[PDB]
Parts: C-alpha cells; sequence; structure tokens
C-alpha cells in the first residue's frame, strides 16, 4: 500500500460574498 | 429626469446644472427599480463623471459621480468594462486619498466593484497603485476610529482583490494585503471577520507556495479559534480555508492539526448544515491522506467514529467524502490503525455503497477493500476477513458489479472475487 494524494478543492458558491455591490436609496 | 435631460445638463457650462443632472443620473441609477445602465452608457455620460471625479473644487459632484459609477459598475461585465475603458481606475484611486471620508469611500466600493468582475479588472487596480492607498486607509492606529462600515467595505474591497484565479492574485498585492487580513481577523466585528475569513480562503486555494505564504503568518491558530465560533457566516469560510490548508505539503497539515483544528471536527461533522459537514469530512479525508502520525492524531481524537457514522448516515456528497477519507486511511495506515477503522464498523457501511451509480466511487471502494485484505494477510486473518465481509453481504455486491457497469469496475470486482472469494 501507497500514500494516496491530496484532493484539491472544487470551487463551490454556497455563501460566497457577491462580486459586486450597488450603493441604494 | 430623462437621459436627454441628463445629457444636456452634464454638458451644460454651469456648473450647478452640471452637478443637479448627475445627481439626477446617480439616483435613476440608486433607485431600486432595475436601473437604466445600459441607456446611460449609450449616453456617453461615463467620460463626464470621470472628468467630473477630478474636481476638487466641487466636492458634491465627485461624489455624486462616484456614486453614478459605482451603480454602473456593479451591472455587468460590459458596464463595468465601461467604467473601465473611461479611464474610473486611476480617478478612483485618486480620489482614494480624498480629504472627505464619504468620497474616499465610495471610491474603495467602486474599485471592489470593478476588480469582483474578474481577474483582469483586478489586475489592473492592481496595476494603477491601488493597493498600498487602499491598505493606507485601513492602517490607522485605532481601527476603531475607521467606523464598522468603512472598514466593511474597505475589507470587501481587499477581498476581492484577493478574489479569483487564472491568473491568480498577484504576489506585489499578497505580499502587501497578508499582514492587513492578518490584524483584521482579530477583530470583534463578524462582519469584517467573515470577508477577512473569505480573503485567507481565496488565497490558500492554489499552490502550495501560497498555502505556505498564508501559513508562515501563524494565523492558524486563529483561524481553527474561528473554526469553533457561533456564527455560521464565520464558520464557513474558515472551514473553508482549513480544508484549503490541509490540501498542501505534511508540514503545512501538521501546522494545522497543532493549532488544535482536529477538536473542532467532532461539532463540524455532526453539524445540521449538509455543506458544513461535506467540508469538514473533505478536509478529514485529505488529513487522512497524510503521514502515519497525522492519521494517529485522526484516532486520538476520536474521528474515526464520527466517519463511520458519516459513511452509515448522511447525504451522497457527504458519503462520498468518507468513502475518500477511508480509502487514503487504508492506503497510508498501520495495520494496527486499519484493525481499528475495521473493529469501529466501517465494513458494512462502505459495501452498503457499492449500490450506487459512481464508477469512480466504486472503484475507490474497491482499493479501500482490497488495501483492508492487505492487512488482513499482514495479520493472517484473510479469511475471517472474508466471512465477515460475505456476512454483511459484502460479497453478494461485488459480484452485483460483475454485470459490466464499467469494464474498469468489472475487472476490480473481479480480481477480488478471484483473489479472496474463490
Amino acid at each position: 500500500r501507497r500514500r494516496r494524494r491530496k484532493r484539491k478543492r472544487e470551487w463551490d458558491d454556497d455563501d460566497d460574498p457577491p462580486k459586486k455591490r450597488r450603493r441604494l436609496d | 429626469w430623462s437621459v436627454d435631460d441628463i445629457v444636456k445638463g452634464i454638458n451644460s457650462s454651469n456648473v450647478e446644472n452640471q452637478l443637479q443632472a448627475t445627481q439626477a443620473a446617480r439616483k435613476l441609477l440608486s433607485r431600486e427599480k432595475q436601473p437604466p445602465i445600459d441607456n446611460i452608457i449609450r449616453a456617453g455620460l461615463i467620460p463626464k463623471f470621470v472628468s467630473f471625479l477630478g474636481r476638487t473644487d466641487c466636492s458634491p459632484i465627485q461624489f455624486e459621480s462616484a456614486w453614478a459609477l459605482t451603480n454602473i459598475a456593479s451591472g455587468t461585465s460590459e458596464q463595468t468594462k465601461a467604467v473601465v475603458d473611461g479611464g474610473a481606475i486611476p480617478a478612483f484611486i485618486s480620489l482614494l486619498a480624498s480629504p472627505h471620508a464619504h468620497i474616499s469611500e465610495q471610491a474603495v466600493w467602486a474599485l471592489g466593484n470593478i476588480a469582483g468582475d474578474g481577474s483582469v479588472f483586478r489586475d489592473l487596480v492592481i496595476k494603477y497603485g491601488a493597493v498600498d492607498p487602499l491598505l493606507a486607509l485601513l492602517a490607522v492606529p485605532d481601527m476603531s476610529s475607521l467606523a464598522c462600515g468603512y472598514l466593511r467595505n474597505l475589507t470587501w474591497t481587499l477581498s476581492n482583490l484577493c478574489r479569483n484565479k487564472n491568473p491568480a492574485p498577484p504576489i506585489d498585492a499578497v505580499e502587501q494585503i497578508l499582514p492587513t487580513l492578518v490584524r483584521l481577523l482579530h477583530h470583534d466585528d463578524p462582519e469584517v471577520l467573515a470577508d477577512t475569513c473569505w480573503a485567507i480562503s481565496y488565497l490558500t486555494d492554489g499552490p502550495n507556495e501560497r498555502i505556505g505564504m498564508v501559513v508562515k503568518t501563524g494565523v492558524v491558530p486563529q483561524l481553527v479559534k474561528l473554526l469553533g465560533a457561533s456564527e455560521l457566516p464565520i464558520v464557513t469560510p474558515a472551514l473553508r480555508a482549513i480544508g484549503n490548508i490541509v490540501t498542501g505539503t505534511d508540514e503545512q497539515t501538521q501546522v494545522v492539526i497543532d493549532a488544535g483544528a482536529l477538536a473542532v471536527f467532532p461539532s463540524l461533522l455532526t453539524n445540521p448544515k449538509t455543506n458544513i459537514q461535506k467540508e469538514a469530512t473533505w478536509t478529514m479525508s485529505n488529513i487522512t491522506a497524510g503521514r502515519q502520525d497525522q492519521i494517529q492524531q485522526v484516532v486520538n481524537h476520536g474521528l474515526v467514529p464520527f466517519l463511520v457514522s458519516v459513511l452509515s448516515k448522511a447525504d451522497f456528497k457527504t458519503q462520498k467524502e468518507a468513502v475518500w477519507a477511508v480509502t487514503n486511511y487504508t492506503s497510508g495506515g498501520t495495520v494496527e490503525q486499519i484493525v481499528y477503522l475495521v473493529h469501529c464498523g466501517i465494513i458494512e457501511p462502505l459495501m452498503n455503497l457499492l449500490t450506487a451509480k459512481d464508477t469512480k466511487i466504486i472503484l475507490v471502494i474497491l482499493d479501500a477493500i482490497s488495501n483492508i485484505f492487505q492487512a488482513a494477510e499482514k495479520l493472517g486473518e484473510t479469511e475471517k476477513l472474508s466471512i465477515m465481509i460475505e456476512e454483511c453481504g459484502g460479497l453478494d455486491k461485488i459480484e452485483a458489479l460483475q454485470n459490466h457497469e464499467n469494464e474498469s469496475v468489472y475487472k476490480a470486482s473481479l480480481s477480488l472475487i478471484e483473489k479472496y472469494f474463490s
């Protein structure tokens, strides 16, 4: 048995911050 | 007002009429209804706003045009590109040093919207020298003197400056921004902490060199502290940054394990939120893919039973990460550690997943059982394992995979049946 490689992530957008915002009133 | 009226006013000679027209445009853009950004762009008004941004004499027109340009750049990539092409980035960077805080922070907002479009506009904002002024604003001796709203806006713009990939955030900006992120991680405001954790997450999602940059600052302990916070908006990015870090070298994973991260994983793995569970199980998988001492740390924290339980009774997306954890554990663990995994009841819940429709996961499960059989061989209890597998319904499910679900799975399942069950 040999050690397995580390799995780099798969990007998700479940609760990511906003890429753009608008100022309103 | 109408677009034609504002066009006539913005081009007028009176500074007051110009300010009134710019105000009308800003009000149209900040009116909650679907803004007419496309029409305002087609009106050729962006260059006029950019020119107004430089009117140090008239603070109102500066603020109004910056607000309008912010709202224009908050839309589609074409609209942000219209703002960028109008030379707005240098103007906003110049406004960053304005003696009025409202205009300076509106410029910060606009630059954040621009840098959020993608990596090209981000690299442009960094190219025109926005990093140092932006970071100077936060450097105020008392970050409390900087209103929490302004500090949040600055943190969000910096997060967008650390965001996106291909290309990744330039080294010149990261080497500047990381210390400020370390400082901000020690604040008590939740909205700032969440954005800072998100920025660190962006930075740790890539090559191991960036993970090492983030690790060498000594923030992993503070990230572990935030890992056990009651606020899910803060726990999501922190768990996520830790999961990204553990995808690097063994020294970095040991930095995470030394910070006491494992102590929190009993709560994360038993968390109601399915995404928290899945990401924590993925982190466990990348930790069980490390050195034997790291797997022993996982065992000592009593997380193997938790993994058995997420494999047995959870959703498929988390059960797959549990399968990966098991496979890496069996691939890099000692014979004693594998005996422990088996005695914890992994055989039945692992084989009860062979009935799925994922050739990849079926092959991984079969690799795991092959590793366990190798451990048994070393122990002299191969037939005991065969009997246990048979009685848990394992042989039936391994035989069911001889239906050529995939030639790979067929040959893998055939290899096991002939080796140990024939």
